[PDB]
Protein backbone atom coordinates (compact mmCIF):
# COMPACT_ATOMS: atom_id res chain seq x y z
CA UNK A 1 0.00 0.00 0.00
CA UNK A 2 1.14 3.63 -0.07
CA UNK A 3 1.89 4.54 3.76
CA UNK A 4 4.78 1.53 3.97
CA UNK A 5 6.49 2.58 0.18
CA UNK A 6 5.99 5.93 1.24
CA UNK A 7 7.76 6.01 4.38
CA UNK A 8 10.96 3.78 2.90
CA UNK A 9 10.60 6.30 -0.45
CA UNK A 10 11.31 9.20 1.67
CA UNK A 11 14.14 7.73 3.45
CA UNK A 12 16.04 5.98 0.14
CA UNK A 13 15.37 9.28 -1.89
CA UNK A 14 17.04 11.95 0.07
CA UNK A 15 20.50 12.83 -0.41
CA UNK A 16 22.81 11.51 2.42
CA UNK A 17 21.87 8.01 1.73
CA UNK A 18 21.50 7.80 -1.63
CA UNK A 19 24.50 9.54 -2.86
CA UNK A 20 26.52 7.51 -0.49
CA UNK A 21 25.45 4.31 -2.10
CA UNK A 22 25.89 5.29 -5.68
CA UNK A 23 29.70 6.06 -4.62
CA UNK A 24 29.87 2.93 -2.63
CA UNK A 25 29.11 1.38 -5.63
CA UNK A 26 30.80 3.20 -7.80
CA UNK A 27 34.32 2.19 -6.07
CA UNK A 28 32.87 -1.15 -5.86
CA UNK A 29 32.60 -1.96 -9.20
CA UNK A 30 36.33 -0.04 -10.10
CA UNK A 31 37.97 -1.85 -7.37
CA UNK A 32 36.42 -5.71 -8.06
CA UNK A 33 37.12 -7.49 -4.93
CA UNK A 34 36.88 -11.07 -4.55
CA UNK A 35 34.90 -10.75 -1.13
CA UNK A 36 32.74 -7.42 -1.23
CA UNK A 37 31.92 -7.38 2.50
CA UNK A 38 35.37 -6.92 3.93
CA UNK A 39 35.97 -4.32 1.09
CA UNK A 40 33.07 -2.80 1.68
CA UNK A 41 33.91 -2.52 5.82
CA UNK A 42 37.27 -0.81 4.74
CA UNK A 43 35.72 1.75 2.81
CA UNK A 44 33.07 2.80 5.12
CA UNK A 45 35.81 3.01 7.70
CA UNK A 46 38.07 5.39 5.90
CA UNK A 47 35.00 7.05 4.61
CA UNK A 48 33.71 7.68 8.09
CA UNK A 49 36.31 10.11 8.72
CA UNK A 50 35.42 12.66 5.83
CA UNK B 1 4.75 1.23 -9.69
CA UNK B 2 2.07 1.97 -11.61
CA UNK B 3 0.78 -1.10 -11.93
CA UNK B 4 0.94 -2.62 -8.16
CA UNK B 5 -0.97 0.59 -6.95
CA UNK B 6 -3.66 -0.68 -8.88
CA UNK B 7 -3.52 -4.24 -7.75
CA UNK B 8 -3.02 -5.59 -11.35
CA UNK B 9 -0.33 -7.31 -12.90
CA UNK B 10 1.66 -6.32 -15.93
CA UNK B 11 -0.56 -8.58 -18.23
CA UNK B 12 -3.99 -6.87 -17.28
CA UNK B 13 -6.53 -6.17 -20.17
CA UNK B 14 -8.48 -2.94 -20.45
CA UNK B 15 -11.37 -4.28 -18.35
CA UNK B 16 -9.36 -5.81 -16.13
CA UNK B 17 -8.12 -1.88 -15.32
CA UNK B 18 -11.78 -0.34 -15.42
CA UNK B 19 -12.81 -2.80 -13.09
CA UNK B 20 -9.42 -2.31 -10.61
CA UNK B 21 -9.58 1.31 -10.72
CA UNK B 22 -13.63 1.32 -10.08
CA UNK B 23 -13.08 -0.82 -7.12
CA UNK B 24 -10.01 1.32 -5.80
CA UNK B 25 -11.25 4.66 -6.13
CA UNK B 26 -14.64 4.00 -4.82
CA UNK B 27 -13.18 2.74 -1.84
CA UNK B 28 -10.53 5.51 -1.40
CA UNK B 29 -12.71 8.45 -2.56
CA UNK B 30 -11.73 11.27 0.33
CA UNK B 31 -15.90 11.81 0.26
CA UNK B 32 -16.77 8.07 1.55
CA UNK B 33 -13.46 6.81 3.02
CA UNK B 34 -13.51 9.54 5.71
CA UNK B 35 -9.89 9.61 6.64
CA UNK B 36 -6.64 6.69 7.19
CA UNK B 37 -3.53 6.40 5.29
CA UNK B 38 -5.60 7.23 2.13
CA UNK B 39 -4.18 10.08 1.16
CA UNK B 40 -1.47 9.49 -1.05
CA UNK B 41 -3.23 6.32 -2.23
CA UNK B 42 -5.81 7.86 -4.44
CA UNK B 43 -3.71 10.50 -5.98
CA UNK B 44 -1.85 7.33 -7.15
CA UNK B 45 -4.58 5.40 -8.17
CA UNK B 46 -5.83 8.60 -10.04
CA UNK B 47 -2.36 8.73 -11.83
CA UNK B 48 -2.55 5.69 -12.39
CA UNK B 49 -5.28 4.95 -14.28
CA UNK B 50 -4.66 8.20 -16.13
CA UNK B 51 -1.24 6.42 -17.46
CA UNK B 52 -2.91 3.10 -17.97
CA UNK B 53 -6.07 4.63 -19.56
CA UNK B 54 -4.44 5.57 -23.04
CA UNK B 55 -2.72 3.98 -25.15
CA UNK B 56 -0.17 5.87 -25.94
CA UNK B 57 1.42 7.17 -22.65
CA UNK B 58 0.50 3.39 -21.59
CA UNK B 59 2.87 1.92 -23.79
CA UNK B 60 5.66 4.99 -23.70
CA UNK B 61 5.74 4.42 -19.75
CA UNK B 62 5.74 -0.18 -20.59
CA UNK B 63 9.06 0.44 -22.98
CA UNK B 64 10.42 2.56 -19.85
CA UNK C 1 -0.60 -27.80 -4.61
CA UNK C 2 -1.92 -24.28 -5.36
CA UNK C 3 0.02 -20.48 -4.62
CA UNK C 4 -1.52 -17.16 -4.05
CA UNK C 5 0.70 -14.33 -5.96
CA UNK C 6 1.56 -13.13 -2.45
CA UNK C 7 3.12 -16.20 -1.74
CA UNK C 8 4.86 -16.28 -4.96
CA UNK C 9 6.22 -13.06 -4.02
CA UNK C 10 7.97 -13.75 -0.66
CA UNK C 11 10.91 -15.66 -2.72
CA UNK C 12 12.94 -12.77 -4.57
CA UNK C 13 16.30 -12.90 -4.11
CA UNK C 14 18.98 -14.67 -6.49
CA UNK C 15 19.35 -17.35 -3.36
CA UNK C 16 15.15 -18.18 -3.63
CA UNK C 17 13.99 -16.52 -7.34
CA UNK C 18 10.51 -17.50 -7.76
CA UNK C 19 8.56 -16.67 -11.35
CA UNK C 20 4.60 -17.26 -12.33
CA UNK C 21 3.80 -17.25 -15.56
CA UNK C 22 0.96 -18.95 -17.76
CA UNK C 23 -0.26 -20.23 -14.82
CA UNK C 24 2.61 -21.73 -13.53
CA UNK C 25 4.78 -21.02 -10.71
CA UNK C 26 8.42 -21.75 -11.32
CA UNK C 27 11.87 -21.88 -8.76
CA UNK C 28 14.64 -20.51 -11.08
CA UNK C 29 16.46 -20.75 -8.34
CA UNK C 30 19.41 -23.19 -10.24
CA UNK C 31 18.81 -21.47 -13.30
CA UNK C 32 20.39 -17.67 -11.80
CA UNK C 33 23.04 -20.67 -9.79
CA UNK C 34 24.43 -21.91 -13.22
CA UNK C 35 23.94 -18.57 -15.56
CA UNK C 36 25.23 -15.97 -13.30
CA UNK C 37 25.83 -12.37 -15.80
CA UNK C 38 24.40 -10.38 -17.71
CA UNK C 39 21.72 -12.70 -19.09
CA UNK C 40 20.58 -13.73 -15.88
CA UNK C 41 19.91 -9.67 -15.32
CA UNK C 42 15.89 -9.30 -16.68
CA UNK C 43 14.72 -12.16 -14.78
CA UNK C 44 17.01 -11.22 -11.26
CA UNK C 45 15.11 -7.95 -12.00
CA UNK C 46 11.64 -9.62 -11.74
CA UNK C 47 12.28 -12.33 -9.18
CA UNK C 48 9.02 -12.44 -7.43
CA UNK C 49 6.79 -10.79 -10.26
CA UNK C 50 4.56 -12.39 -13.08
CA UNK C 51 5.85 -13.17 -16.28
CA UNK C 52 3.21 -13.97 -18.21
CA UNK C 53 3.39 -10.26 -20.38
CA UNK C 54 6.85 -12.16 -21.77
CA UNK C 55 5.18 -14.64 -23.34
CA UNK C 56 2.07 -15.68 -25.66
CA UNK C 57 -0.68 -18.08 -24.90
CA UNK C 58 -0.96 -19.97 -28.47
CA UNK C 59 2.80 -21.22 -27.95
CA UNK C 60 4.47 -21.34 -24.52
CA UNK C 61 8.10 -19.60 -26.47
CA UNK C 62 8.21 -15.64 -25.77
CA UNK C 63 7.00 -13.23 -28.25
CA UNK C 64 8.41 -13.06 -31.61
CA UNK C 65 8.39 -10.12 -34.28
CA UNK C 66 10.57 -8.61 -36.97
CA UNK C 67 13.41 -6.87 -36.06
CA UNK C 68 13.65 -3.86 -37.64
CA UNK C 69 17.54 -3.67 -37.70
CA UNK C 70 18.00 -7.23 -39.44
CA UNK C 71 14.88 -7.55 -40.73
CA UNK C 72 14.77 -11.72 -39.23
CA UNK C 73 12.22 -12.92 -36.70
CA UNK C 74 13.23 -13.22 -33.26
CA UNK C 75 11.71 -13.01 -29.69
CA UNK C 76 10.74 -9.76 -28.60
CA UNK C 77 12.68 -9.23 -25.33
CA UNK C 78 12.16 -5.27 -24.68
CA UNK C 79 13.55 -6.24 -20.83
CA UNK C 80 17.14 -7.86 -22.08
CA UNK C 81 17.98 -11.26 -23.09
CA UNK C 82 17.08 -13.48 -20.49
CA UNK C 83 18.77 -17.09 -20.46
CA UNK C 84 18.08 -19.40 -23.30
CA UNK C 85 17.73 -16.61 -25.70
CA UNK C 86 20.16 -16.72 -28.90
CA UNK C 87 22.19 -13.34 -30.05
CA UNK C 88 21.01 -11.37 -33.01
CA UNK C 89 23.84 -12.16 -34.88
CA UNK C 90 25.98 -15.16 -35.74
CA UNK C 91 28.48 -15.48 -32.35
CA UNK C 92 31.23 -17.75 -31.22
CA UNK C 93 30.06 -18.84 -27.82
CA UNK C 94 26.18 -19.37 -27.76
CA UNK C 95 25.60 -23.29 -27.50
CA UNK C 96 23.09 -24.88 -28.23
CA UNK C 97 23.80 -28.25 -27.01
CA UNK C 98 21.35 -27.60 -23.87
CA UNK C 99 18.23 -29.49 -24.06
CA UNK C 100 15.03 -27.27 -23.76
CA UNK C 101 14.23 -24.07 -22.86
CA UNK C 102 13.66 -23.32 -19.22
CA UNK C 103 10.01 -22.42 -20.21
CA UNK C 104 9.25 -25.34 -21.86
CA UNK C 105 11.23 -27.39 -19.45
CA UNK C 106 8.34 -27.75 -16.64
CA UNK C 107 8.94 -31.34 -14.80
CA UNK C 108 12.34 -29.77 -14.21
CA UNK C 109 11.82 -26.03 -12.98
CA UNK C 110 8.24 -25.86 -11.92
CA UNK C 111 6.56 -26.58 -8.98
CA UNK C 112 3.02 -26.02 -7.53
CA UNK C 113 0.49 -24.45 -9.82
CA UNK C 114 -0.51 -20.37 -9.49
CA UNK C 115 -4.22 -19.70 -8.85
CA UNK C 116 -5.69 -17.72 -11.22
CA UNK C 117 -7.98 -16.04 -8.11
CA UNK C 118 -7.92 -15.65 -4.64
CA UNK C 119 -11.10 -14.91 -1.71
CA UNK C 120 -11.06 -14.15 1.60
CA UNK C 121 -12.78 -16.54 4.38
CA UNK C 122 -13.22 -14.96 7.75
CA UNK C 123 -12.38 -18.38 10.50
CA UNK C 124 -13.88 -17.83 13.79
CA UNK C 125 -12.51 -19.82 16.81
CA UNK C 126 -15.61 -20.91 18.57
CA UNK C 127 -14.14 -22.05 21.45
CA UNK C 128 -11.85 -19.06 22.14
CA UNK C 129 -12.92 -16.38 20.29
CA UNK C 130 -10.59 -15.00 17.92
CA UNK C 131 -11.98 -14.06 14.47
CA UNK C 132 -8.92 -14.27 11.70
CA UNK C 133 -9.28 -12.71 8.06
CA UNK C 134 -7.33 -14.79 5.57
CA UNK C 135 -6.82 -15.27 1.77
CA UNK C 136 -6.91 -18.68 0.36
CA UNK C 137 -7.30 -19.48 -3.59
CA UNK C 138 -11.13 -19.61 -4.55
CA UNK C 139 -10.97 -22.97 -6.05
CA UNK C 140 -9.15 -24.88 -3.29
CA UNK C 141 -10.37 -28.47 -1.41
CA UNK C 142 -11.11 -28.08 2.40
CA UNK C 143 -8.05 -29.96 3.32
CA UNK C 144 -5.45 -27.37 2.58
CA UNK C 145 -7.79 -23.74 3.53
CA UNK C 146 -7.20 -26.30 6.87
CA UNK C 147 -3.72 -26.20 6.12
CA UNK C 148 -3.58 -22.57 5.59
CA UNK C 149 -5.35 -22.11 8.56
CA UNK C 150 -2.78 -24.54 10.65
CA UNK C 151 -0.21 -21.35 10.91
CA UNK C 152 -3.24 -20.22 13.10
CA UNK C 153 -4.13 -23.17 15.06
CA UNK C 154 -1.67 -25.57 15.54
CA UNK C 155 -4.34 -28.10 16.88
CA UNK C 156 -6.78 -27.15 13.61
CA UNK C 157 -6.75 -31.16 12.95
CA UNK C 158 -8.79 -31.99 16.19
CA UNK C 159 -11.24 -29.12 15.44
CA UNK C 160 -14.44 -29.29 13.10
CA UNK C 161 -15.47 -27.32 10.55
CA UNK C 162 -18.76 -25.94 9.71
CA UNK C 163 -20.47 -22.76 7.51
CA UNK C 164 -23.47 -21.75 6.78
CA UNK C 165 -24.87 -23.69 4.28
CA UNK C 166 -28.31 -22.99 3.12
CA UNK C 167 -32.51 -21.47 5.02
CA UNK C 168 -29.34 -20.98 6.05
CA UNK C 169 -28.42 -23.49 8.99
CA UNK C 170 -24.73 -23.83 9.96
CA UNK C 171 -23.56 -27.15 8.84
CA UNK C 172 -20.91 -29.40 8.71
CA UNK C 173 -18.13 -29.41 5.79
CA UNK C 174 -16.52 -32.06 3.66
CA UNK C 175 -13.56 -31.51 3.48
CA UNK C 176 -11.97 -32.98 -0.17
CA UNK C 177 -14.82 -30.91 -1.32
CA UNK C 178 -13.81 -26.94 -2.26
CA UNK C 179 -15.21 -23.85 -1.00
CA UNK C 180 -17.54 -23.76 -4.33
CA UNK C 181 -19.01 -27.56 -3.66
CA UNK C 182 -19.59 -27.17 -0.12
CA UNK C 183 -22.09 -24.49 -0.90
CA UNK C 184 -20.06 -21.06 0.34
CA UNK C 185 -20.11 -19.15 -3.21
CA UNK C 186 -18.24 -16.02 -4.32
CA UNK C 187 -20.24 -13.09 -4.57
CA UNK C 188 -16.64 -10.59 -4.92
CA UNK C 189 -17.67 -9.91 -8.60
CA UNK C 190 -21.42 -9.23 -7.75
CA UNK C 191 -19.88 -6.62 -5.19
CA UNK C 192 -17.72 -5.19 -7.41
CA UNK C 193 -20.86 -4.71 -10.11
CA UNK C 194 -22.51 -3.41 -7.68
CA UNK C 195 -20.77 -0.92 -5.82
CA UNK C 196 -20.22 -2.70 -2.64
CA UNK C 197 -16.72 -2.72 -1.02
CA UNK C 198 -15.16 -5.87 -1.15
CA UNK C 199 -14.37 -5.97 2.14
CA UNK C 200 -17.93 -5.38 3.46
CA UNK C 201 -19.68 -9.40 3.97
CA UNK C 202 -17.13 -11.72 4.31
CA UNK C 203 -17.99 -15.42 4.27
CA UNK C 204 -17.40 -17.00 7.93
CA UNK C 205 -16.49 -20.58 8.58
CA UNK C 206 -16.83 -21.99 12.52
CA UNK C 207 -14.10 -23.63 14.16
CA UNK C 208 -15.75 -25.71 16.89
CA UNK C 209 -13.43 -27.84 19.30
CA UNK C 210 -13.53 -32.12 19.31
CA UNK C 211 -12.60 -33.35 22.66
CA UNK C 212 -9.65 -35.34 22.53
CA UNK C 213 -6.83 -36.79 24.41
CA UNK D 1 -32.19 -54.38 38.78
CA UNK D 2 -28.96 -54.91 40.61
CA UNK D 3 -29.04 -51.16 41.29
CA UNK D 4 -25.21 -50.26 42.19
CA UNK D 5 -23.74 -52.69 39.70
CA UNK D 6 -26.01 -50.35 36.95
CA UNK D 7 -24.49 -47.27 38.29
CA UNK D 8 -20.95 -48.20 38.13
CA UNK D 9 -21.62 -49.60 34.98
CA UNK D 10 -22.86 -45.97 33.84
CA UNK D 11 -20.13 -44.08 35.01
CA UNK D 12 -17.48 -46.18 33.94
CA UNK D 13 -19.43 -45.47 30.75
CA UNK D 14 -19.77 -42.02 30.81
CA UNK D 15 -15.37 -42.18 31.77
CA UNK D 16 -14.60 -44.11 28.87
CA UNK D 17 -16.99 -42.11 26.44
CA UNK D 18 -14.65 -39.11 26.27
CA UNK D 19 -12.17 -40.82 24.20
CA UNK D 20 -12.23 -40.18 20.49
CA UNK D 21 -13.03 -44.12 19.29
CA UNK D 22 -14.66 -45.45 22.47
CA UNK D 23 -17.97 -43.55 21.56
CA UNK D 24 -18.13 -45.23 18.15
CA UNK D 25 -17.86 -48.99 20.08
CA UNK D 26 -20.28 -48.05 22.09
CA UNK D 27 -22.49 -46.62 20.02
CA UNK D 28 -21.67 -50.40 18.30
CA UNK D 29 -22.42 -52.18 21.43
CA UNK D 30 -26.44 -50.87 21.50
CA UNK D 31 -25.03 -48.65 24.28
CA UNK D 32 -27.46 -46.05 23.11
CA UNK D 33 -30.78 -47.71 23.83
CA UNK D 34 -29.84 -49.54 26.52
CA UNK D 35 -28.69 -46.33 28.28
CA UNK D 36 -32.15 -45.32 27.21
CA UNK D 37 -34.01 -47.95 28.44
CA UNK D 38 -32.31 -47.16 31.76
CA UNK D 39 -32.62 -43.40 32.07
CA UNK D 40 -36.39 -43.99 31.08
CA UNK D 41 -38.06 -46.21 33.21
CA UNK D 42 -35.61 -45.58 36.10
CA UNK D 43 -37.32 -43.92 39.23
CA UNK D 44 -34.10 -43.49 41.45
CA UNK D 45 -32.69 -40.29 41.35
CA UNK D 46 -28.54 -40.97 41.40
CA UNK D 47 -29.16 -43.20 38.57
CA UNK D 48 -31.03 -41.20 36.49
CA UNK D 49 -28.53 -38.71 37.07
CA UNK D 50 -26.14 -41.14 36.15
CA UNK D 51 -28.10 -42.04 32.72
CA UNK D 52 -28.75 -38.73 32.19
CA UNK D 53 -24.99 -37.75 31.97
CA UNK D 54 -24.19 -41.04 30.50
CA UNK D 55 -26.35 -40.27 27.16
CA UNK D 56 -25.30 -36.71 27.00
CA UNK D 57 -21.71 -38.20 27.12
CA UNK D 58 -22.26 -40.61 24.17
CA UNK D 59 -24.04 -38.73 21.46
CA UNK D 60 -21.17 -35.43 22.02
CA UNK D 61 -18.94 -34.60 18.49
CA UNK D 62 -17.97 -31.15 19.89
CA UNK D 63 -17.30 -28.76 22.14
CA UNK D 64 -20.14 -26.74 23.14
CA UNK D 65 -22.05 -29.22 25.35
CA UNK D 66 -26.07 -29.77 24.70
CA UNK D 67 -28.14 -29.18 27.52
CA UNK D 68 -28.71 -32.73 29.95
CA UNK D 69 -31.49 -35.17 28.85
CA UNK D 70 -34.40 -34.41 31.44
CA UNK E 1 -13.12 -30.92 36.91
CA UNK E 2 -10.81 -33.07 34.42
CA UNK E 3 -12.94 -31.57 31.38
CA UNK E 4 -12.96 -28.23 32.69
CA UNK E 5 -8.97 -27.99 33.26
CA UNK E 6 -8.49 -29.56 29.82
CA UNK E 7 -10.93 -26.66 28.08
CA UNK E 8 -9.08 -23.63 30.05
CA UNK E 9 -5.89 -25.25 28.99
CA UNK E 10 -6.49 -25.14 25.40
CA UNK E 11 -7.98 -21.68 25.56
CA UNK E 12 -4.35 -20.35 26.91
CA UNK E 13 -2.58 -21.92 24.78
CA UNK E 14 -4.69 -20.58 21.80
CA UNK E 15 -4.36 -16.99 23.24
CA UNK E 16 -0.82 -17.61 23.85
CA UNK E 17 -0.43 -18.65 19.82
CA UNK E 18 -2.20 -15.57 19.13
CA UNK E 19 0.22 -13.18 20.01
CA UNK E 20 3.23 -14.92 18.81
CA UNK E 21 1.81 -15.42 15.47
CA UNK E 22 1.47 -11.58 15.18
CA UNK E 23 4.75 -10.67 16.06
CA UNK E 24 6.18 -13.19 13.35
CA UNK E 25 3.77 -11.64 10.90
CA UNK E 26 4.44 -8.32 11.18
CA UNK E 27 8.16 -9.62 11.05
CA UNK E 28 7.90 -10.91 7.96
CA UNK E 29 5.33 -8.19 6.53
CA UNK E 30 8.30 -5.67 6.69
CA UNK E 31 10.83 -8.14 5.69
CA UNK E 32 9.32 -8.71 2.09
CA UNK E 33 8.09 -5.10 1.38
CA UNK E 34 12.03 -4.05 2.20
CA UNK E 35 12.99 -6.60 -0.06
CA UNK E 36 10.46 -5.65 -2.77
CA UNK E 37 11.63 -2.06 -2.60
CA UNK E 38 15.68 -3.15 -2.37
CA UNK E 39 15.25 -4.92 -5.86
CA UNK E 40 13.90 -1.66 -7.53
CA UNK E 41 15.87 0.80 -6.17
CA UNK E 42 18.99 -0.88 -6.87
CA UNK E 43 18.29 -1.91 -10.22
CA UNK E 44 17.80 1.88 -10.26
CA UNK E 45 20.94 2.31 -8.71
CA UNK E 46 23.07 0.39 -10.75
CA UNK E 47 21.65 1.79 -14.05
CA UNK E 48 22.36 4.97 -13.30
CA UNK E 49 26.32 4.71 -11.81
CA UNK E 50 26.93 2.80 -14.48
CA UNK E 51 26.01 6.02 -16.85
CA UNK F 1 30.58 -2.14 -24.45
CA UNK F 2 34.26 -2.13 -24.24
CA UNK F 3 35.50 -4.81 -22.42
CA UNK F 4 35.62 -3.17 -19.82
CA UNK F 5 32.35 -2.18 -19.53
CA UNK F 6 31.16 -6.31 -20.16
CA UNK F 7 33.28 -6.99 -17.67
CA UNK F 8 31.98 -4.63 -15.40
CA UNK F 9 28.50 -5.47 -16.11
CA UNK F 10 29.68 -9.35 -15.57
CA UNK F 11 30.53 -8.31 -11.93
CA UNK F 12 28.00 -6.24 -11.14
CA UNK F 13 24.97 -8.40 -12.54
CA UNK F 14 27.30 -11.36 -10.26
CA UNK F 15 25.45 -13.26 -7.74
CA UNK F 16 27.57 -12.57 -4.46
CA UNK F 17 27.41 -8.63 -4.79
CA UNK F 18 23.95 -8.35 -6.02
CA UNK F 19 22.41 -10.30 -3.31
CA UNK F 20 24.39 -8.22 -0.56
CA UNK F 21 23.49 -5.25 -1.74
CA UNK F 22 19.44 -6.20 -2.16
CA UNK F 23 20.12 -7.35 1.16
CA UNK F 24 21.99 -4.74 2.91
CA UNK F 25 19.77 -2.03 1.10
CA UNK F 26 16.42 -3.61 2.25
CA UNK F 27 17.86 -4.03 6.05
CA UNK F 28 19.51 -0.36 6.17
CA UNK F 29 15.61 0.59 4.45
CA UNK F 30 14.41 -1.05 7.50
CA UNK F 31 16.19 0.09 10.49
CA UNK F 32 16.22 3.68 8.86
CA UNK F 33 19.43 5.10 10.37
CA UNK F 34 20.28 8.74 10.51
CA UNK F 35 23.77 7.97 10.07
CA UNK F 36 23.83 4.82 7.70
CA UNK F 37 27.69 5.38 7.70
CA UNK F 38 28.14 3.73 11.48
CA UNK F 39 24.88 1.20 10.95
CA UNK F 40 26.59 -0.23 7.70
CA UNK F 41 30.05 -1.08 9.83
CA UNK F 42 28.21 -2.45 12.54
CA UNK F 43 25.58 -4.46 9.86
CA UNK F 44 28.38 -5.43 7.82
CA UNK F 45 30.92 -6.53 10.90
CA UNK F 46 28.18 -8.77 12.20
CA UNK F 47 27.28 -10.53 8.94
CA UNK F 48 31.07 -10.93 8.11
CA UNK F 49 31.59 -12.72 11.24
CA UNK F 50 29.45 -16.14 9.80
Amino acid sequence: QTPLYEKMRDYAHSNKVQELLQKMTADLFIERPADPVTWMIKWLSEEQKR
Amino acid sequence: DYYEVMGLTRSANDIDIRRAYRRLALKYHPDINKDGAAGDEFLRICEAYEVLCDPKTKGFYDLY
Amino acid sequence: RYYTPYEVAMHNTPDDCWVSFLGGVYNLTDLIKANQGALAAPLIAAAGQDLTHWFDPTTKDPKRHICPATHIERFYTPMGRFIHVPPPEPMCNWDTSFGLPWWRDAKKYQIGLLSARTRVIRVRNVLTDQEDQIEVPCEEKLVEIRERYLELNAHAKSYTWKALVRTHVFQELDLNLTLEENGVPDETPVFEDHHVPTDYFIPVLHVYWNDDL
Amino acid sequence: CHEQLCINAMTAVSNVAEAPEARAILVASGAGPKLQHIFETATVEVVKRAAAQAIRQCRFKHLPYEVLPG
Amino acid sequence: EAAERRKLEEKERRMQQERERVERERVVRQKVAASAFARGYLSGIVNTVFD
